[PDB]
């Protein structure tokens, strides 16, 4: 049994794995943050298939790292928004998520400095207050 | 019991039992506190030893409890231990609060008083001052950011940065002047922390953080202090990111503070995220990147101690299990170092254990099953697993990873430099770090080199000490000249690149080889351009070195003159001694290390007025348990080890030895088994931790030095813990050795008239010993040749010096024997020149074959000017130098003796020949000086018997043989010493001498190189022999005292190292022992010797006496091509030695002994029969056997032409004593009929299995009977299975009365079972006088140890290992009964044991059966030489065509394949050689 | 057995293909003072020693093939490796891509030995001054970072500067239209993947790899000025496996480009 290749399949698998209640929590933007996290994880895990090009070596960006990232997002959203129905996009602790997902999670396995630079590039492209606009591009010039 | 107070659960079972028994002996519990606490090495009590006043560290810093705990009120061990722990926690918390108040007073100040500040530092511990600084800085930054909450406001956080800056400046001013070492460490730690705080505050200013909740501040590690909190332990809260840790408040003592580079902060963030998420972290990465130190520093910063397990290949589990469940119960952290190095099964076991514990820990977010026990795991438990590249599959989902790819060595260097007080630290760091990168890469790789991070830290600490010492020196100079003193003024005008280069040269130049020094200088000029360092030579010490060198007959120089390199090496050793307490000189044997440190000790004694005493201890020679001390398993009594004993003696200061300078020199190889105990002494801690728990503080004047030749097998830990000086072989040149030899000759007399003789001889030899002289050129040439053993310059030079000493003794004896005419100067010069040339030939080429001896002879003839013999072809080695200074041939010295008839081929008799007399002379020379020597030569060749002949020729030297085995250990030497010698007490000391007065005991070692070497390339007996040879004494492990050897000398013999089963000797041992190569006797020597035997043999029958000369000539002649053709290359058993020739003559004499008269044809028939039984049974191929037959025909005709071939050499050469009374020739038919009748009897009595009799069976049964009849009959039966080996062996044994014994070997047949069977056979053999045929097959052998025991039995006729204790006593009783029944009255154990050995060697008979595996044959010959040394072997092979035909007819005779209708075909496919011309049907079927 | 015959054939072909011998460099005090000479001497010594070992091993294999030589343990293991197509461990002393087979290893070894022979011939013809002006492939050398360090040390010695204050600048130009300054070293064989280098200016391209004509390494004093936002740091890997990091170059991307795009598309320079 193998995981079906594909960003669509990867995101569907991630959404199936995450419990339904955990994503639907008090801040409505938590669902958006989880979607960004799932998309980022799909982008990271897919680039492995192109091992010389997408990365420097076949890292183990498994499900455990995704679980830890989800845990961090929940912890920091609860800390920032203490039982609030709505939270502004700017007040979201973007720096905390970026730093923790560049150093702790997804950054533990990264030994080459250039892989760390590429990870920082994805993190600073995706996780930002700008993403909460309807005009945001998850990818550019795909075709 | 351990469930209550789980902190002492950390220690093991032994500590638990001891603390239970010795509860009232609180002075003995300090071992447990050393084990379980972090830095607490002892607890401070009063004179009553009943109340715990406080706790103390191993450094000396102590903590006094606010409310002391009285042990009397709580007699129970656990209750008062818990009280002590709670008390230390509370006291640390209260001291923390006090110091936080103090630093808050210090904080918020434009300027700070150095005196009050240093007082605050001295009041509290290093731990407390670092925590106080951290708390004050965190509170100040929090206050500033809270004031920043308005946003767009003025920033007083600049004031925070300015405060940190001004206190950093006062710290930098503090460390420049001299400080107490503990305060120095406190300052270093505080400066490290404040450098980190300044950098992070600068980053916060750069980012313009204005909110206390901003993540850029939250990611920095924050300390929060809450005095209002009731619990003191919960007062201090440490928070970084979203994680929160409550401070451990455990006493860590003093620890190496870790600089927080960006990588280290990343590590902290990752691990605190992992712990907050309740799962451990795994900082994988290459070695030497701070993987372990980072975890340790994280634990220390949180107040937790870490137990760093070392995961080597030799790793324990039960100790690990107990210690690790102890960590679980305590709550303290545990780190695994190089976790991948574990064995896969240990890897899986430890992975399962940590998996269970981690699962329990996540369940906690509580007890778990550990060692079949319930273990309460504290929530604060953490586990880290450093790995070197992955994590086990069962753990990959429970441990976060982190990459330690590269530490920030640049910032580490900068921060340490700034800590030591260096100005311009950044430039120096950016210069030094690439410099060690270049040293690691560009410099040639060597074993002892080390350019890691630790080396950089050591270099920087040493540079700091050097700058401090220069500051102190300039201060004293300004005190002498003028009075203006200003530390800042001196520091500002003090060069700093020069200081760092000086430290680099003082620490790294010593360990460089001669080639790498110009490269290092070029690297320094590349990185630190324009600046240079020139060492200021200690002109005070140089004069003392010159005086001591002149005293000891050495060579001294300065720089480029002769011996300058050695003097520089001694000075570098002096500097390393000055800056280190434990040293290790590395250099090839023959580099002057011993003399270097000895001369340095003498010079320091004569300079500083402090006399020095050296304790030279061999570590490998003595057992580790005796070296460090033994603790009885049952009586629990401690006996101090020799190193422990000498440390105790020095500490005791009984006769003022603390005033003296003691240098315990660990002369010998080092391996990580005993030295791991010494790893606790070579550190800055400097204390010995014995297994009993007691420690002895290392005095400052005691220096532990390891004079080891190479560092291929020492671990990196010991390499880093002590200084290193490299003594290249180029240090002392040949000129220095020559000068030392000549000076020692001129000064000390050899035993004055003979001193004058020595002086005159040295004057004569002086032109030849000069640089580029005859000796030097020959030594250069002799290195070009090939030798039986590895060549060492000191070995050849020592042999030459010893032979020159014998020359001087010869001249002294000559003058003593000619009082009327003392030998004149002219004859002295002639004799000394010729004896010199003789000595070069027999010393430089004394361990080589005749071809290279001749080559060296021709070369020296070309290059010398000394007159030499004009022999057209005879090499000068064949000529001696007579006491008259003339060249006389050795052949004149060779006599012509006639052996008795009854002594032919006897073990004792030795006919002197050319090689015999030459080796007699060399043995005489090397035994006169009591210099141990080794005879190296092929199996046989008379190495053993030549040695015994020379020794028994000398009257006053007794001899004791010791058959060294592959498992020989020095306890054999101890047993021999207590057997033949007795310890006696004398004023100099206890001396070991033989119980017999006026006798020089010699310990002949049968196979000196045979003992196996350990995994670290060490043979224990070799090291012990080296020790007694070189130190002139040894160590009695009974009381650990210097025992001096007197009237004791050693002699060895060995097979060539190239022969498999032999291990090459260590160059340190070979340097002492000259090696003589005893080769196979030549054609002339064999001719003469066996002509002597034959002339002795043929005296029985006078009518045939005139044929002795042609018989011996043919005997040697055939043997010549027999050795020349079947070389060892074709088959591993194709060896030929004069042992075979001796067996030839023995067999011929045995055949001729009973017979009264016998013609020439009978003699040739006997001679051919023995030749076929010795040189033709070993062959494999048929064509080789045909070759042997044809050449024996040719030889017999060549040397006996006037004889009939048909009668003397009739093809069925068969000899047997079964029919007639004598061993006369037997016809094949009569023998066949007799053996057929005997086989019928065998069927009737023993097992009935048909055995057809083809003539090969006749031959094999006769050979087997002949070997069993001869005493010590041992057979190596080889042939394809089922060829009749075992069956014929049993048949012969039954016929001759020997009982067949075979060992029932199964899968569970262990070595003990085989030993028991061998003991049973030995009892059945000698104690019963019943001959045993011992059946052995390689299938019955399951281990090489079986071959080792059998080898011992075959070579000695008995194995002492089998019988011991009650078994030996029962053997003694049985042999006493046997002697009583036979009629011999013996009482002592030795005579009865010798009689038992004689009974076994005359009765017991071992036969070995195997399959013809050529590679297998080589392997078995390699494993056990005894199966190939003396055991005779037969080549059964497979059945020939004739045997197959005969089996076919005889077995298929009952059936009737007689078909008259058969017609002969025109073409018959014949495969049987003797098929009848008309084939019958049955014949055709069998064909 | 047919495997023995085919191993004989391939061993003969390899022995013809691999060059014969390599000449060591002549030691001189002025040459010893030169660091480039030390590095090239070390390289030539290592290469000649390894070539001699490989030629001797193949000759012993051929002798076994004729039957005149028996298979010892080392020879048996080497024969097994050759038959299985796996690289012998004894031969592999320098860094090699993980998947490279024996035949490719022999071809690369032949090219490396030819480069070393050319270097030795040029060194013997002239001296250290000529040795500085030799275009050497980084991939061909055994330790190319040692060559970078050697050039750095050479410039530091020539201009009497300290090492820690020297920085690297890369000028990719055509081999014909190239200027060899005092601090400039010629390097060939670098292949840029993911971009095209024209006028020392990078641009994203869909070509898989662009061969750089000639890369010049210049060491200059640290300007202590921040790099422009258009400067991108490209890793230089030894082989396509991207397991070895030799050094990092700095290039100026063209206009209207985004350095984050260079990071995402995995642009890197490869020695081979
Ligand atoms: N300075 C010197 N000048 C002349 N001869 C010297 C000098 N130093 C040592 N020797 C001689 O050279 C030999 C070296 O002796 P030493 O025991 O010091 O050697 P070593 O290399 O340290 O030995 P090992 O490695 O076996 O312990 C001895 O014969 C000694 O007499
Ligand atoms: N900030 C730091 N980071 C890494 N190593 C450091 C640091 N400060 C000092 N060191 C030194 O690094 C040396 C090696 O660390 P070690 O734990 O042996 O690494 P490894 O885990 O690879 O064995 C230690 O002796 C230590 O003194
Ligand atoms: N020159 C010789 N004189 C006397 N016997 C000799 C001589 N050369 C060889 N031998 C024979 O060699 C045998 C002794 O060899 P041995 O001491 O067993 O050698 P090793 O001890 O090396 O095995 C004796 O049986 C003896 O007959
Ligand atoms: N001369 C012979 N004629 C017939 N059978 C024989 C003869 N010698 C041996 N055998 C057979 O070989 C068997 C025993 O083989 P054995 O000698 O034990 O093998 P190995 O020689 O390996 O010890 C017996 O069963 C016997 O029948």
């Amino acid at each position: 049994f193998e995981p079906p290749p594909g960003v669509k399949a990867n995101m569907l698998r991630t959404f199936s794995s995450i419990p339904v209640s955990r994503i639907c929590k008090s801040p409505n933007e938590r669902a958006r943050l989880y979607f960004l996290l799932a998309w980022f994880h799909a982008i990271i895990q897919e680039r492995l298939r192109y091992a010389p090009l997408g990365w420097s070596k076949k890292y183990e960006f498994g499900e455990s790292d995704l679980r830890s990232a989800c845990d961090t997002v929940d912890t920091w959203l609860d800390d920032t928004a203490k039982g609030r129905q709505n939270i502004s996009p700017d007040k979201i602790p973007w720096s905390a998520l970026k730093t923790l997902m560049a150093q702790s999670i997804y950054g533990g396995r990264v030994d080459n400095e250039f892989d760390q630079r590429l990870l920082n590039t994805f993190l600073e492209r995706l996780f930002t207050t700008r993403s909460f606009d309807s005009e945001f591009k998850l990818a550019c010039k795909v075709d | 019991e351990r469930s209550s107070f789980p902190r002492f659960y950390f220690v093991g079972d032994e500590d638990l039992l001891e603390i239970i028994g010795n509860s009232k002996n609180v002075a003995k519990l300090q071992k447990h506190f050393k084990k379980m606490f972090a830095g607490v090495s002892s607890i401070i009590l009063n004179e009553d030893n009943s109340v715990v006043l406080g706790i103390s560290s191993r450094e000396g810093e102590e903590v006094m409890f606010k409310t002391p705990v009285s042990i009397t009120e709580h007699p129970k061990i656990n209750e008062w231990l818990t009280l002590v722990e709670k008390e230390m926690r509370v006291t640390l918390a209260k001291l923390l609060a006090e110091s936080v108040t103090e630093v808050e007073i210090f904080g918020k100040a434009t300027s700070i008083d150095p005196n009050t500040y240093i007082t605050w530092i001295d009041k509290y511990q290093a731990q407390l001052v670092v925590l106080s600084a951290q708390i004050a800085w965190s509170e100040n930054v929090e206050t500033a950011l809270s004031s920043m909450g308005g946003g767009g406001d003025a920033a007083p956080l600049h004031s925070v940065l300015s405060n940190v800056e001004v206190t950093l400046n006062v710290l930098a001013d503090s460390v420049l002047m001299e400080q107490p070492p503990l305060r120095r460490r406190k300052l270093e730690h505080l400066i490290t922390e404040l450098v980190h705080q300044r950098d992070v505050t600068r980053s916060l200013i750069k980012s313009k953080i204005d909110n206390a909740k901003s993540f850029e501040w939250l990611s920095q590690m924050r300390f929060y202090f809450d005095p209002k909190q009731t619990d003191v332990l919960q007062q201090l809260s440490i928070q970084m990111a979203n994680a929160k840790f409550n401070y451990g408040f455990e006493y860590l003592g003093v620890q190496d503070k870790l600089v927080q580079t960006p990588l280290t902060d990343r590590c902290y963030l990752t691990m605190t995220q992992a712990l907050e998420a309740r799962l451990g972290g795994s900082p994988f990465g290459p070695a030497g990147t701070g993987k372990t130190e980072s975890v340790k520093a994280l634990g220390h910063q949180l107040g937790r101690f870490v137990l760093v397990f070392n995961c080597d290949e030799t790793f324990d589990f039960q100790a690990m299990g107990r210690i690790f469940v102890g960590l679980c119960q305590v709550g303290a952290w545990g780190c695994f170092d190089e976790f991948n190095r574990l064995e896969e099964r240990m890897l899986s076991a430890v992975s399962q254990q940590v998996q269970c514990i981690q699962e329990a820990l996540r369940e906690h977010s509580i007890t778990c099953e550990l060692l079949n026990k319930q273990v309460k795991v504290s929530p604060d438990m953490a586990i880290f697993i450093t790995m070197n590249p992955n994590l086990p599959d069962n753990l990959k989902k429970l441990f976060r990873s982190l990459a330690m790819t590269k530490p920030d060595r640049q910032l580490i260097a900068q921060v340490m430099l700034y800590s030591q007080g260096f100005r311009t630290a950044e430039v120096l760091a950016n210069k030094i770090v690439p410099f060690f990168k270049l040293c690691d890469e560009q410099l040639s790789s060597q074993s002892h080199y080390d350019f890691g991070l630790r080396a950089l830290k050591s270099v920087l600490v040493s540079a700091g000490n050097v700058k401090r010492e220069r500051i102190q020196k300039i201060k004293r100079e300004k005190e002498e000249r003028g009075e203006a003193v200003d530390e800042g003024e001196i520091a500002e005008n003090l060069p700093e690149q020069e200081i760092l280069i000086q430290s680099v040269c003082e620490t790294m130049v010593p360990k460089l080889v001669a080639e790498d020094i110009p490269l290092l200088f070029s690297l320094l000029s590349d990185v630190f351009p324009g600046v240079q360092y020139h060492r200021g030579e200690m002109t005070a010490l140089r004069e003392e070195l010159k005086k001591v060198c002149q005293e000891m007959y050495l060579t001294y120089g300065d720089g480029e003159e002769v011996g300058g390199m050695w003097v520089e090496k001694v000075l570098q050793l002096y500097q390393i001694t000055q800056i280190n307490h434990g040293l290790m000189m590395v250099g090839p044997s023959g580099s002057g290390k011993s003399m270097a440190w000895r001369v340095l000790l003498k010079a320091l004694e004569r300079l500083e007025g402090v006399e020095g005493v050296a304790h030279i201890i061999d570590p490998k020679a003595i057992s580790k348990d005796h070296l460090y001390g033994t603790l009885d398993p049952n009586t629990r009594e401690w006996t101090d080890g020799l190193f422990t004993h000498v440390l105790r003696k020095i500490i005791d200061s009984v006769r003022g030895e603390l005033q003296k300078r003691q240098w315990i020199v660990f002369d010998g190889d080092v391996d990580p088994e005993w030295v791991e105990n010494l790893n606790s002494v070579l550190d800055d801690n400097k204390l010995l931790t014995l297994p009993n728990g007691e420690r002895l503080s290392l005095p400052p004047n005691v220096r532990i030095m390891f004079e080891v030749q190479d560092l291929k097998y020492a671990t990196l830990a010991t390499v880093s813990r002590c200084g290193m000086v490299w003594f290249s072989e180029d240090v002392l040149s040949t000129d220095m050795i020559f000068n030392n030899f000549l000076a020692r000759l001129r000064s000390i007399p050899l035993d004055s008239p003979m001193l004058q003789i020595q002086r005159d001889a040295a004057t004569i030899m002086q032109p030849y010993f000069t640089s580029n002289g005859l000796v030097t050129k020959a030594l250069e040439h002799a290195f070009q040749l090939e030798h039986i053993m590895d060549l060492t310059r000191l070995r050849c030079l020592g042999s030459l010096f010893s032979m020159l000493h014998q020359a001087c003794r010869n001249v002294a004896q000559y003058n003593a024997n000619h009082p009327d005419f003392p030998m004149q100067i002219e004859q002295l010069e002639r004799y000394i020149q010729r004896y010199l040339v003789y000595a070069i030939l027999w010393s430089l080429s004394g361990d080589s074959r005749l071809k290279m001896r001749a080559e060296l002879g021709e070369y020296i003839r070309r290059i010398t000017t000394v007159p030499l013999p004009t022999a057209p072809n005879i090499p000068i080695i064949d000529y001696e130098v007579s006491i008259s200074g003339e060249w006389s041939p050795w052949q004149a010295k060779v006599p012509q003796i006639e052996v008795e008839t009854h002594k032919v081929a006897a073990p004792d008799v030795v006919v002197p020949t050319l090689d015999t007399v030459r080796h007699e002379a060399l043995l005489y020379t090397w035994l006169a000086e009591h210099k141990p020597l080794v005879l190296c030569g092929p199996p046989g060749s008379g190495k053993t018997m030549t040695l015994f002949s020379a020794l028994r020729a000398l009257p006053d030297m007794e001899v004791v043989g010791l058959n060294f085995s592959s498992a020989t250990t020095p306890e054999l030497l101890l047993k021999t010493f207590d057997h033949y010698c007795e310890y006696r007490r004398t004023p100099n000391g206890v001396v070991l001498a033989p119980v017999q007065l006026g006798k020089w005991l010699v310990l002949f070692c049968d196979e000196i190189n045979l003992p196996d070497m350990d995994k670290y390339g060490t043979q224990r007996v070799i090291s012990f022999i080296r020790q007694m040879v070189e130190h002139g004494g040894f160590y009695r492990t009974s009381d650990q005292t210097w025992v001096k050897l007197e009237r004791i000398q050693f002699v060895g013999a060995c097979n060539p190292p190239t022969d498999p089963g032999r291990k090459p000797l260590s160059h340190r041992f070979l340097r002492h022992v000259p090696v003589v190569y005893v080769d196979y006797p030549g054609p002339a020597s064999l001719t003469q010797i066996y002509g002597t035997f034959n002339r002795a043999m043929l005296r029985l029958i006078p009518s045939l006496r005139t044929y002795a000369e042609p018989l011996t000539a043919a005997m040697v002649e055939f043997y010549t091509m027999s050795q020349e053709r079947f070389t060892q290359d074709t088959q591993p058993h194709y060896i030929y030695s004069p042992r075979e020739m001796t067996r030839w003559v023995r067999g011929i004499f045995e055949a001729l002994r009973p017979l009264e008269t016998l013609p020439v044809e009978g003699l040739i028939r006997i001679w051919a029969h023995e030749a076929l039984r010795l040189f033709q049974d070993r062959l494999v191929e048929d064509e080789e056997r045909r070759w042997t037959d044809e050449n024996i025909d040719t030889v017999a005709l060549k040397h006996f032409p006037n004889i009939d071939r048909e009668k003397a050499m009739s093809r069925p050469i068969l000899y047997s004593n079964w029919l007639s009374k004598d061993y006369i020739p037997v016809d094949q038919e009569e023998l066949r009929d007799y053996v057929k009748a005997r086989l019928k009897v065998f069927y009737e009595e023993e097992l009935d299995v048909p055995l057809v009799l083809f003539n090969e069976v006749l031959d094999h049964v006769l050979r087997i009977d002949r070997i069993f009849r001869q005493p010590q009959g041992h057979l190596l039966l080889i042939g394809v299975s089922g060829a009749g080996k075992t069956t014929l062996s049993r048949f012969v044994a039954w016929m001759n009365g020997l009982s067949v014994y075979q060992i029932k070997v199964h899968r569970k047949y262990t070595g003990e079972d085989f030993d028991e069977d061998l003991r049973t056979v030995l009892r059945r053999s000698g104690c019963k006088n019943e001959k045993i045929a011992f059946i052995m097959d390689e299938s019955n052998v399951l281990d090489s140890g079986f071959l080792e025991r059998m080898n011992t039995l075959l070579a000695n006729g008995e194995v002492p290992g089998l019988f011991e204790g009650d078994e030996y006593a029962t053997l003694m009783t049985q042999c006493k009964e046997g002697a009583q029944k036979e009629g011999l009255m013996l009482d002592s154990h030795e005579e009865l044991y010798k009689w038992f050995t004689s009974q076994v060697i005359r009765n017991l008979h071992v036969v070995f059966t195997m399959n013809p595996s050529s590679e297998g044959l080589k392997d078995r010959a390699a494993t056990s030489p005894a199966l190939f040394n003396r055991c005779v072997l037969n080549w059964f092979g497979d059945w020939s065509t004739e045997a197959l035909y005969q089996v076919g007819k005889e077995f298929t005779s009952k059936m009737d394949l007689e078909k008259p209708n058969y017609i002969v075909p025109d073409y018959m496919p014949v495969v049987y050689d003797k098929l009848p011309q008309p084939p019958s049907h049955r014949e055709a079927i069998v064909n | 057995p047919a495997w023995m015959r085919t191993l004989h054939t391939t061993a003969s072909n390899w022995l013809h293909l691999i060059p014969q011998t390599l000449s060591h460099l002549k030691r001189t005090v002025e040459n010893i003072k030169d660091p480039l000479f030390r590095f090239f001497e070390r390289e030539v010594k290592m290469g000649a020693k390894l070539l001699q070992d490989v030629r001797q091993d193949l000759a012993d294999v051929v002798q076994v093939c004729e039957g005149k030589k028996k298979q010892t343990n080392y020879l048996r293991t080497l024969i097994n490796e050759l038959v299985k197509g796996i690289l012998p461990r004894s031969w592999s002393h320098y860094t090699v891509p993980a998947g490279m087979t024996v035949i490719q290893w022999v071809s690369d070894f032949s090219e490396r030995i030819k480069q070393l022979q050319n270097i030795s011939l040029a060194a013997a013809s002239g001296g250290a001054k000529e040795l500085k002006n030799i275009h050497v492939c980084l991939g061909g050398l055994f330790v190319p970072e040692a060559y970078i360090t050697a050039t750095r040390q050479y410039v530091a010695q020539a201009n009497s500067w300290s090492l820690e204050e020297l920085c690297l600048e890369v000028n990719v130009t055509t081999s014909q239209g190239a200027t060899l300054d005092a601090c400039s070293f010629g390097v060939t064989g670098l292949k840029l993947q993911g971009a095209t280098c024209n006028n020392n200016k990078l641009s994203l391209s869909n070509a898989i790899s662009t061969a750089l004509p000639l890369t010049q390494l210049r060491w200059v004093k640290q300007t202590n000025t921040e790099k422009k936002a258009s400067v991108v740091t490209l890793p230089v890997y030894l082989n396509f496996t991207r397991a070895d990091l030799i050094f990092t170059v700095d290039f100026e991307i063209a206009t209207k480009e985004d350095p984050r795009s260079f990071y995402e598309r995995g642009v890197a320079v490869l020695c081979t």
